[PDB]
């Protein structure tokens, strides 16, 4: 009965457990090619892709 | 002091950093392949057949 229900791990695998903070990748994505969202990009929308930084949303990146 | 309006801007230069260039070699490094199993040297028969 609990076949396919109790998995077990890979050798490899792990389970990320060590918790960060995300203050400068915001930052560091709008000084790669991330237009946020306020501004404007420089092409079209449908031609840019969302991006979302751990469930905030950032940006608008050119395809 | 009355800040008047202007006309449409024609284009939008976009500065960013560039691309991170000679970061990748141009040959790749693979992890090498685990050797096949060698026979030991040194096999010889130890057994002998009693009586």
């Amino acid at each position: 009965e609990p076949c396919g229900l109790m998995n077990h791990l890979t050798a490899v695998c792990e389970v990320v457990t060590q918790f960060v903070y995300t203050a400068s990748i915001p930052a560091l994505l709008c000084n790669l090619g991330v237009t946020p969202i306020d501004g404007a990009p420089h092409r079209s929308y449908s031609e840019c892709y969302p991006v979302l930084l751990d469930g905030v949303m950032v940006g608008w990146v050119d395809k | 002091g009355g800040l008047t309006c202007a006309s449409a801007p024609q284009g939008t230069l976009r500065i960013l950093e560039g691309p991170q260039q000679s970061l990748s070699g141009s040959p790749l490094q693979p992890i090498p392949a685990s050797p096949p199993p060698q026979i030991p040297p040194g096999l010889r028969p130890r057994f002998c057949a009693f009586g």
